[PDB]
RNA sequence: GAGUCU
DNA sequence: TCCGCGTCAGACTCGTAATTATAGCATACGTGAGG
DNA sequence: TCACGTATGCTATAATGTGGTCTGACGCGG
């Protein structure tokens, strides 16, 4: 589903930024997780170029 | 038959249902509900006198002192409503109440008779209600909005399928109490009984039952029926009701005395049951297997042993059947519980009920509402007590109890405040009957079920919270205090009730800002129901069933009438004919059908009431006091029409109005209307900005008068006469003896509230329209307010308008008006705006208002006089100072390059810098007032020195010109009692009056008025001096303000702001559109006639919008203007008053059977002429709402004005002169100027403000802030491709704090170069996430 | 609604047959206010997933 | 931060680090006095519903309210859901070189224009006004630049057409449900004070004109006056994405 | 079980040891010498008082625990300074204290910007007098009907009813629902916006070649006394330090540096343009 | 909290 | 099967600034100026 | 070593377990 696919995208600010702010920043910060920043929504964040 | 200011212009009425009921006063509700809550009663405790009898007397915890409310009084208001709009102060009154100190003595069992202390304590001001339905709260008018909430009562609902998976329809229960603790009573899926009280958990049903002593034995024979099974020798039998065996499968060979009824296996049909109760069968034998099953009744104990054979409530079966027939018990009671029919739930729910007897479910029940807390029987039983069984904590009040009593079907109407033992049950036996079949469960959207509750009520509701804050301090302060020494003022509070009555006039969403850019929007804001506020809905909790149209709205709620807002089925506008009923449900006029004859009594049936009977329809034509013509009526009863009888006819709708609300009243053939266009036109006339001058409308209802006249802004007469002083200011009226009082002159005084501010900002001018020395009747419009002509209402301009589009400059609903239009300044509407200039005390001193301002202009300087304050009258425009004030600044640290360049000019910055009132960026006006409020001991300006000798000076003329007038109204009548006895009429009146009063009569009655005149004189004499220092004193008083300020100057300006391309108009049938270009006159189309056209509209925005009544209403008005122009050719002429008379005549009465009927021969010369006077700028028609005119009438008044049928009219273009190629529609149309005018729309910015945390832009054109971009415009440029378009407004437009100064630089050097960064708000994001406690770092390349 | 409105806007519509109209009024403006939500909240759920 | 006029005003976070601190000293003071367990119990309590409230007010317990009645904004309430950063500053801003207005037919327009009212169009493009007097030798320094402009001089009024030549302008309608919510004009200065809209491209932005009211954007770069007018100008945008059909249609 | 903080704390004093008369007196006989089990059987059993008088002190500060610990802090200071030689009872001296703790405690934190004991107990001199004037003058009394019933300075019954102004927050809406709050209306003064940021650029870039313009010995002595080019603003007499060492030469070639400029800014088109500012 | 465009 | 938690379109305009209650005085504690 | 604002200290009748809103929905886990 729409709603999953989005939260199951290896980007946790395009997860966070989405919906369940909570929950993705969480399970991110335990993974130790890294967002490269690879799409649109990352860039649009950091204020870069897409 | 018609009135002095009604034969000025008279109104052809196309109606034809004769009204025997007139439309009643539309601001009824806010004045009635607050009525209540301040007149004190007597006994039928309402409002203030309610609130004290419910909580007082308040005793201590010792129980040896108590207060004791006697009376309370309300002191007239410091300042009055003139006053308080002025300084900018709550309309308000002391509230002074007696109160007693009641002590008993601890030694005698109560020895009353101690101390009777007394004294009359303030305790807080309420605000006072205007005469038109306001409250003045901080110097602005507000209207309090009448909500609408779930009546209290006892109410039974059921999820249908929102409970469980199965689908069982749960039914419940819910008694609502106006104070105190909910009881919900509700099924489960395995039909078991439960409880809850406040919706806390689930406890079985029958615990509520042992708490209040039921046994077992008792809780089945109150909802169970008995079963006799008698033991007679050896074979087993039943006792039968035949009724009970109904639909059923005999299960064994049902066999009497001697005949088999039914075999096994075979249904019992209605026949069966006749056949055993015609054969009158009472006991019948049966099987031993038949009880295993049965559920006992009772206890039965061996009488041989003493214990229990079986318990009550419990399953019984051949081996318990032997133990009961053995021990010596031949007579068994067993419960009747049917699987259809009588339901076994009680029972079920006995067995899964874990309490035993009464003082256990008592603990089980503390359990739940004070759960951790170990128990006691003090405890438990006090709890159960205090939740719906005391005085105190619980009350159903007059409604509720009524309400729940209808509900259970009783007989007594009025009844007690708390739940009885009977009450709880009665519910749950109507429950159980919901479940079983009979019995249907109520629906809460029935306005039998809302119940609207106004001002006063809510009043009465927060000033009780009031006294209850005060109860904790008296019952704390009672018993800590000595006795002897404690009065009851050291006991109160003034604060707290002061606090909790402003919370309500202040806080509240129900309290608001009057809507009042139009007395229409005046009225229908005050006639507004609210769903919404505290104890009610929020948009979080309406679903679609509350917001829909009711059938119960009939006549009570418009249907056409709601915002097009998240709030949409939630705020309603009340019906015309609307009432509130005594207990609060809504109630609409019927007119009685008695011998099938239209009585005209009429009866207000409440929403309950209307169900039983069948109502005719207004459209079912009379024999004008015969009967309905027509052998079928069109009526309508259980909600829903059909045709009837006429003997079954039982009541009829009053008026053909009365569904339809105050705003859709006034859109004209609202019948030919699509609702959803009804809807925006009635609430777009209340956007409609009044106008220069008031312009009546053609094409109107005939409403328009009632609502100009109720709405409060027109100054009517309070008793007809003659006038004997018209001024622009005021006008003073004599009143004829047989309505003038004996004792005072009887002269009344009209001062008219001149051009003034209104909350939206525009205008309001009262202007006299009656002439100088003219005769008046009661109740006549004296003088027109700002939307209001000759006593109608007028909120908009009529035009002539052509259907025909031009060069797509009528596009999409874009309008083309004529430069005549702009040129006429009729659509030119007037601004007042408001700006105060305050000194406040910062740390380093007090700030100033001299013209001495540090580095400053004469341009500037020029306009302000001597104290710093603008000259009244004079122009500004933005950057002009109004008024100069000037702050205490540190010695700052000058930076080098600024001291050089202070050094270089010589003028260096002072200690004090700057904070003038100027006139805001882009606006501009005249300054029409200054009005200055010092602090009682500050310095004050010498302009307020001259406000002060201005404002004395005028109050001595103005109390000089009240009792000068009152004088000589005074002495004239004692000149007319004098003649009445000693006649000396020319040699009494040579020599001075002031030896007047000492002249009498023989003592007769008219020797009586004379003395009352000459006292009267003396008191008016005396009152004269303590008025006058009343309006001294205040004017020498220093204005108490805020803390920290020192004085204010409010400066008042008027924009004339005039119609331009962006300005939003609007007819009355929701056909909105915007100015797109004025043309010029000699562009515009013109008729063979050679007449240009103001407006051109087009016909492409009426076939999609379904709104025809815009066409019917320009076909009519075009019709009502050739009656004008032939009688202004006519006038112009100069024919003869007999000619003149024929042709108006004739029109008056041209419709088929109008209702209204003008003869003329009533009409005298004079009158006549001043009647053609008015109709020639065109004949006012009224369309009633339903009763309108018919297409045939309205093309035989165009017969009349030798107009076409068609109502199109041969156009010419009025660039080429040749002709369109089609005949055109061309006619007048009442359109509206919205108060969205597009100087205020437009803004603009480049570089601006920052938000403190953010740092991005600031929002809104009242801050000067940039646009939003949002995700949605995010989405549109990254769809694109365009990422440098985004990443500018992500970054150097934004937050990217480097980004924006440097990119300004680069722009102004030429150079468009993006030299971006990071957004500080992803710097906060880093900042917020690490304070969380979450390492969020940049690992870089 | 089993009875439908006979008349036409020329015609004009009787007291009973606005009244009618007036449920069908509500219900349409209605979910202009409320379910456009539903709808938008599809446009945001469809967004972030591609 | 102090309010205009005496009072201040402060963030709700202070409030919960208040109720941290002063529990976090009292328990350091209550472990000093070597108290019974049981007091030593009730500020430790305590200390973790200040802690919680502070991260996260809402998610424990019921929400600690203040003055207001309405519960503390905590951290965990700036980062999560709408109105946090995310979705409010950071997936969307508030823009510079921004405005707005009423907008209104313009039949006479090609479709690569759009009427720009004079004094909006003024204050958009400011320093492009400061930078071409600076360059014809009007103006000494920017202040002296700022105020000519505002004494809207005769000079000013042939600079600012000077710059809008060949300078395309974004305009924007609510709501920007598809790309073609946007699109860009050459702009048209004009005597008014409402934005004029070409007709064909009225479905694209589904504005009528019975109140619309548009958003004004400047392209101030180089890149973003190539990027207007390459991608995002109306006379580009002539299909629709959605279907291969023109959306620009006269109706 | 209760997971609540507040009912479970309640749980605990509840199975107290109610103390009696010379109970009370047996155990403090051995607290004042100085006992481990006396300290906390007294202040354990008697923190069923403190709850009672915290009950009554609420809605005012702080919550309801929070007065609890401050009256727990005032009981132990009741038990440490109890006199059994004294006849009088416990419970009427520890009395004193809960009030007293939690009273004193309660004016310094309920406050945000911290106020003092002097100025609270100053304003509720002011506040109780309020109250008496109300019944008697209806409407609230103002702060000179204060002021003149203390004969006391009407700037210092300002100064104080000024201090009692309560502090609204920013994350309080204005709207509703959810439009916007105060941070969303205040802008940062502080950190100043491009066009007053590149205009100090722009006067001071403008400046920096001012300085090469006029002569070198006029724009030496001219900047370096202001602080523009050199590290320190100097005076008249204290340009002597550098090489100017003159009094009468400094206040001259200062003056004529300033002369030469004034009418490069009457050519350049300011002077009285830029007067205005 | 009352509105304006969808 | 029930409880808990998470979502619920997009911009704009306006509008206002609320309340309570803490006793009273005596020695101690810190910084700043004057002899 | 005072002056001044700020803080700490102690009061002995007895007194000893606390007290605002009541209505969403449709989905998806544990
Ligand atoms: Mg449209
Ligand atoms: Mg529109």
């Amino acid at each position: 589903g729409i709603t999953k696919a989005s939260l199951a995208t290896e980007s946790f600010i395009s997860a966070a930024s989405f919906q369940e702010t909570t929950r993705v920043l969480t399970e991110a910060a335990v993974a130790g997780k890294r967002d490269e920043l690879r799409g649109l929504k990352e860039n649009v964040i950091v204020g870069r170029l897409i | 038959v018609y009135s002095y200011t009604e034969k000025k212009r008279i109104r052809k009425d196309f109606g034809k249902r004769p009204q025997v009921l007139d439309v009643p006063y539309l601001l009824s509700i806010q004045l009635d509900s607050f009525q209540k809550f301040i007149e004190q009663d007597p006994e039928g405790q309402y409002g203030l006198e309610a609130a004290f009898r419910s909580v007082f007397p308040i005793q201590s915890y010792s129980g040896n002192s108590e207060l004791q409310y006697v009376s309370y009084r309300l002191g007239e208001p410091v300042f009055d409503v003139q006053e308080c709009q002025i300084r900018g102060v709550t309309y308000s009154a002391p509230l002074r109440v007696k109160l007693r100190l009641v002590i008993y003595e601890r030694e005698a069992p109560e020895g009353t008779v101690k101390d009777i202390k007394e004294q009359e304590v303030y305790m807080g001001e309420i605000p006072l209600m205007t005469d038109n339905g306001t409250f003045v709260i901080n110097g602005t008018e507000r209207v309090i909005v009448s909500q609408l909430h779930r009546s209290p009562g006892v109410f039974f609902d059921s999820d249908k399928g929102k409970t469980h998976s199965s689908g069982k329809v749960l039914y419940n229960a819910r008694i609502i109490p106006y104070r105190g603790s909910w009881l919900d009573f509700e099924f489960d899926p395995k039909d078991n009984l439960f409880v809850r009280i406040d919706r806390r958990r689930k406890l079985p049903a029958t615990i509520i039952l042992r708490a209040l002593n039921y046994t077992t034995e008792q809780i089945l024979d109150l909802f169970f029926e008995k079963v006799i099974f008698e033991i007679r020798d050896n074979k087993l039998q039943m006792e039968l009701v035949p009724e009970r065996l109904r639909g059923e499968t005999a299960s064994f060979d049902i066999e009497a005395n001697g005949k088999v009824y039914v075999e096994k296996g075979r249904r019992i049909t209605a026949r069966h049951i006749r056949q055993l109760e015609k054969d009158d069968v009472k006991l019948i034998e049966v099987p031993v297997e038949y009880i295993a099953g049965k559920v006992v009744a009772k206890d039965y104990i061996d009488e041989s042993t003493g214990e229990l054979i079986c318990a009550a409530n419990m399953e019984l079966s051949l081996d318990l059947l032997a133990k009961l027939s053995q021990s010596g018990h031949k007579r068994i009671e067993t419960l009747f519980t049917n699987d259809l029919d009588h339901g076994p739930y009680i029972s079920e729910t006995l067995r899964v009920d874990p309490t035993n007897d009464r003082l256990s479910a008592l603990v089980e029940i503390y359990r739940m509402m004070r759960p951790g807390e170990p128990p006691t029987r003090e405890a438990a039983e006090s709890l159960f007590e205090n939740l719906f069984f005391s005085e105190d904590r619980y009350d159903l009040s007059a409604v509720g109890r009524m309400k729940f009593n209808r509900s259970l079907l009783r007989e007594e109407i009025e009844g007690s405040g708390i739940l009885s033992k009977d009450d709880i049950i009665d519910v749950m036996k109507k429950l159980i009957d919901i479940r079983n079949g009979k019995g249907e469960v109520d629906d809460i959207d029935h306005l039998g079920n809302r119940r609207i509750r106004s001002v006063g009520e809510m009043a009465e509701n927060q000033f009780r919270v009031g006294l209850v804050r005060v109860e904790r301090a008296v019952k704390e302060r009672l018993s800590l205090g000595d006795l002897d020494t404690l009065m009851p003022q050291d006991m109160i509070n003034a604060k707290p009730i002061s606090a909790a009555v402003k919370e309500f006039f202040g806080s509240s969403q129900l309290s608001q800002f009057m809507d009042q850019n139009n007395p229409l929007s005046e009225i229908t804001h005050k006639r507004r129901i609210s769903a919404l506020g505290p104890g009610g809905l929020t948009r979080e909790r309406a679903g679609f069933e509350v917001r829909d149209v009711h059938p119960t709205h009939y006549g009570r709620v418009c249907p056409i009438e709601t915002p097009e807002g998240p709030n949409i089925g939630l705020i309603n506008s009340l019906s015309v004919y609307a009432q509130t009923n005594e207990y609060g449900f809504l109630e609409t006029p019927y007119r009685k059908v008695t011998d099938g004859v239209v009585t005209d009594e009429i009866h207000y049936l409440s929403a309950i009431e209307e169900g039983n009977y069948v109502i005719a329809q207004a459209n079912s034509n009379l024999d004008e006091e015969g009967h309905f013509v027509e052998d079928l009526v069109t009526c309508r009863s259980k909600g829903e029409s059909s045709l009837f009888s006429r003997d079954q006819v039982d009541y009829m709708d009053v008026s053909t109005q009365q569904v339809v609300s105050v705003g859709a009243s006034l859109i004209p053939f609202l019948e030919h209307d699509d609702a959803n266009r009804a809807l925006m036109g009635a609430n777009m006339q209340r956007q409609a900005v009044p106008t220069l001058r008031a312009d009546k409308p053609l094409v109107g209802t005939g409403m328009e008068r009632a609502v100009a006249v109720d709405s409060g802004v027109t100054a009517v007469a309070k008793r007809g006469g003659v006038v004997q002083y018209v001024d622009a200011s005021r006008i003073v009226i004599k009143v004829n003896e047989d309505e003038m009082y004996p004792g005072e002159a009887g002269i009344d005084i009209y001062n008219l509230t001149k051009y003034t501010r209104s909350n939206q900002n525009t205008c309001i001018n009262q202007m006299p329209c009656v002439s100088l020395g003219e005769p008046v009747e009661r109740g006549d419009v004296l003088a027109d307010g700002p939307s209001t002509d000759l006593g109608e209402l007028a909120l908009g301009q009529n035009m002539r308008v052509a259907f025909m589009p031009w060069n797509g400059y009528n596009f999409e609903d874009s309008i083309l008006v004529s430069e005549r239009v702009v040129q006429e300044d009729r659509f030119t509407t007037i601004h007042i705006q408001e700006l105060a200039c305050v000194s406040r005390d910062t740390k380093l001193g007090p700030e100033e208002i001299t013209a001495d301002i540090p580095n400053v202009g004469e341009a500037a300087l020029s306009k302000l006089d001597e104290s710093g304050i603008v000259y009244i009258g004079a122009e500004v425009t933005g950057g002009d100072i109004l008024v100069g004030k000037v702050t205490p600044k540190g010695e700052t640290q000058l930076t080098p390059e600024e001291k050089l360049l202070r050094a270089i000019f010589g003028e260096k910055a002072s200690d004090v810098k700057d904070s003038s009132l100027r006139v805001p960026n882009g606006v501009s006006g005249t300054v029409i007032d200054v009005q200055v409020f010092t602090r009682d001991g500050v310095e004050k300006d010498k302009r307020a020195l001259e406000i002060e000798e201005m404002q004395l000076k005028q109050a001595k003329k103005d109390l000089s010109e009240e009792l000068q007038i009152l004088e000589a109204g005074l002495f004239s009548r004692i000149r007319a009692v004098l003649v009445a006895g000693g006649v000396e009429a020319e040699k009494l009146d040579k020599l001075p009056r002031d030896r007047w009063l000492e002249l009498g009569l023989t003592d007769e009655e008219k020797q009586n008025q004379l003395e009352q005149l000459a006292e009267q004189y003396d008191e008016l004499k005396h009152e004269f001096e303590k008025k006058l220092e009343a309006k001294r004193r205040k004017i020498t008083q220093g204005d108490d303000l805020a803390p920290g300020v020192l004085k204010i100057v409010k400066v008042y300006l008027a924009v004339k702001r005039r119609i331009q391309p962006g300005d939003k108009m609007a007819g009355r049938h929701g056909n909105k559109g915007v100015i797109s270009k004025i043309n010029p006159i000699e562009d515009m189309p013109y008729d063979e006639n050679g007449t240009p056209v103001d407006i051109v509209l087009n016909p492409l925005g009426v076939p999609s919008r379904m709104n025809i009544g815009q066409i019917l209403e320009t076909h009519l008005g075009m019709a009502a203007k050739g009656i004008g122009d032939k009688i202004n050719a006519m006038l112009k002429q100069q024919q003869e008053v007999a000619k003149l008379r024929e042709f108006i005549q004739r029109a008056y009465d041209l419709g088929a059977d109008v209702r209204q009927k003008v003869d003329l021969s009533t009409f005298s010369d004079e009158e006549v002429m001043r009647l053609a006077e008015n109709l020639r700028k065109g004949m006012p028609i009224a369309t009633p709402v339903f009763d309108g005119a018919k297409e045939a009438e309205i093309k035989e008044l165009l017969k009349l004005g030798d107009l076409p049928t068609s109502g199109q009219i041969r156009l010419y273009d009025g660039r080429t002169g040749e002709q369109f190629e089609r005949p055109v529609t061309v006619g007048y149309m009442y359109m509206l100027k919205l108060n969205h005018l597009v100087d205020d729309k437009m803004h603009a910015r480049s570089t601006g403000s920052y938000s403190l945390v953010t740092q991005q832009p600031l929002g809104g054109k009242a801050q000067f802030g940039g646009q939003r971009f949002g995700e949605m415009e995010v989405w549109a440029l990254e769809a694109y491709g365009a990422a440098y378009t985004l990443q500018e407004m992500l970054t150097v437009k934004s937050d990217d704090v480097n980004g924006r100064t440097k990119m300004y630089k680069n722009i102004v050097d030429g150079n468009h170069q993006m030299e971006p960064g990071m957004p500080e708000s992803f710097n906060v994001l880093l900042k917020e996430i690490r304070s969380l406690g979450i390492n969020i770092e940049l690992e870089d390349e | 609604i089993e009875t439908p409105i006979t008349a036409n806007f020329r015609e004009g519509l009787n007291v009973l047959q606005y009244f009618i109209s007036t449920h069908g009024a509500r219900k349409g403006l209605a979910d202009t206010a409320l379910k456009t939500a539903n709808s938008g909240y599809l446009t945001r759920r469809l967004v972030d997933v591609a | 931060v102090p309010l205009d006029g005496g009072r201040f005003a402060t963030s709700d976070l202070n409030d919960l680090y208040r109720r941290v601190i002063n529990r976090n000293n009292r328990l350091k003071r209550l472990l000093d006095l070597a108290a019974p367990d049981i007091i030593v119990r009730n500020e430790k309590r305590m200390l973790q519903e200040a802690v919680d409230a502070l991260l996260d007010n809402g998610r424990r317990g019921r929400a600690i309210t203040g003055s207001n009645k309405r519960p503390l904004k905590s951290l965990a309430d700036m980062i999560k859901g709408k109105q946090g950063r995310f979705r409010q500053n950071l997936l969307g801003k508030r823009v510079d070189y921004s405005g707005r207005s009423v907008i209104t037919v313009g039949p006479y327009l090609r479709l690569h224009q759009c009427g720009l009212p004079k004094k909006m169009a003024l204050e958009l493009f400011k320093p492009f006004i400061y930078g071409k007097l600076e360059l014809r030798g009007l103006a000494t320094t920017i202040k002296a630049a700022k105020k000519m402009v505002e004494r809207e001089e005769a000079v000013v009024w042939d600079i600012l057409d000077e710059v809008i030549r060949e300078h395309p302008v974004l305009l924007n309608r609510a709501p920007t449900l598809h790309r073609l919510g946007i699109q860009a004009f050459e702009p048209v200065l004009i005597e008014g004070k409402a934005i004029q809209l070409h007709p064909l491209v009225c479905a694209a932005y589904n504005a009528d004109f019975d109140g619309d009211q548009m958003a004004v954007h400047v392209p101030l770069t180089l890149e973003a006056q190539l990027e207007a007018r390459a991608l995002m100008m109306s006379t580009n945008n002539i299909l629709s994405p959605a279907n291969g059909e023109p959306i620009i249609v006269p109706s | 079980r209760v997971l609540d903080a507040t009912q479970l704390y309640l749980g605990e004093i509840g199975y107290s040891p109610l103390l009696t008369a010379e109970e009370e007196v047996y155990f403090a006989r051995r607290a004042l010498r100085g006992d481990v089990a006396s300290r906390r059987r007294m202040i354990e059993s008697n923190l069923r008082l403190v709850v009672k008088i915290a009950r009554r002190y609420g809605n005012r500060g702080l919550a309801l625990l929070d007065l609890i610990e401050e009256g727990n802090l005032g009981l132990i200071r009741a038990v440490e300074k109890f006199d059994p030689e004294r006849g009088f009872r416990f419970s009427t001296y520890a009395t004193w204290w809960i009030r007293q703790t939690i009273e004193r405690a309660i004016m310094n934190q309920t406050r945000t910007i911290r106020l003092p004991i002097h100025i609270v107990k100053e304003l509720n001199v002011y506040l109780r007098t309020a109250r008496e004037l109300s019944h008697k003058l209806d409407h609230e009394p103002s702060a000179e009907e204060i002021a003149e019933q203390l004969d006391k300075p009407v700037d210092d019954v300002s100064r104080m009813l000024r201090l009692n102004e309560r502090i609204t927050s920013v994350d309080t809406p204005l709207g509703g629902d959810s439009e916007k709050a105060l941070l969303d209306i205040l802008a940062d003064e502080k950190e100043n916006g491009p066009e007053d940021t590149t205009q100090d650029d722009d006067m001071k870039q403008s400046i920096v070649k001012w300085l090469f313009e006029l002569n070198a010995k006029q724009r030496e002595v001219l900047a370096r006394r202001f602080g523009l080019l050199g590290y320190e603003a100097a005076t008249l007499e204290d340009v002597g330090r550098e090489i100017g060492l003159t009094r009468e030469r400094v206040r001259q070639i200062q003056v004529e540096g300033l002369r030469r400029l004034r009418e490069i800014l009457q050519t350049q088109g300011l002077n009285i343009e830029a007067l205005f500012l």
